[PDB]
C-alpha cells in the first residue's frame, strides 16, 4: 500500500556499494603497489654508489 | 684508520678499517668491533690491511 522509498533507497546504497567495491578494490591495491615501489626506490642511491665506485 | 707504506724514496697511503702497525712496512686489522662499517666507507676507503 506505501513504504517503498525506504526499502529502495536501502537497496540502491546495497547496489552502490557494489559498484563501488571494484573501484575501491583495484584503486585501493594500486595504492598498495605504489609503496611497494617508494620502498624499492630509495635504495637506487646505495645500488648507483656501488656500481660507480 | 689511514696508514702507509715506504715505497723508497716516498710513501703510499692508504684508507680503510682500523689497523694497527706491527713493523714499519706492516700493519694489522685492529679487530675489536668499532670499526666502521663498510657500507659507511667510501669505494676510495676499502683498503685492507696488506693492501700494496
Amino acid at each position: 500500500f506505501t513504504l517503498i522509498e525506504l526499502m529502495i533507497v536501502i537497496a540502491i546504497v546495497g547496489i552502490l556499494a557494489a559498484v563501488a567495491l571494484p573501484a575501491y578494490q583495484d584503486y585501493t591495491a594500486r595504492a598498495q603497489v605504489s609503496e611497494a615501489i617508494l620502498l624499492a626506490e630509495g635504495q637506487k642511491s646505495a645500488v648507483t654508489e656501488y656500481y660507480l665506485n | 684508520s689511514l696508514w702507509a707504506r715506504r715505497e723508497n724514496g716516498s710513501v703510499k697511503w692508504f684508507c680503510g678499517q682500523p689497523v694497527t702497525r706491527t713493523d714499519d712496512d706492516t700493519v694489522a686489522d685492529a679487530k675489536d668491533g668499532k670499526e666502521i662499517d663498510t657500507k659507511h666507507l667510501p669505494s676510495t676507503c676499502r683498503d685492507n690491511f696488506d693492501a700494496k
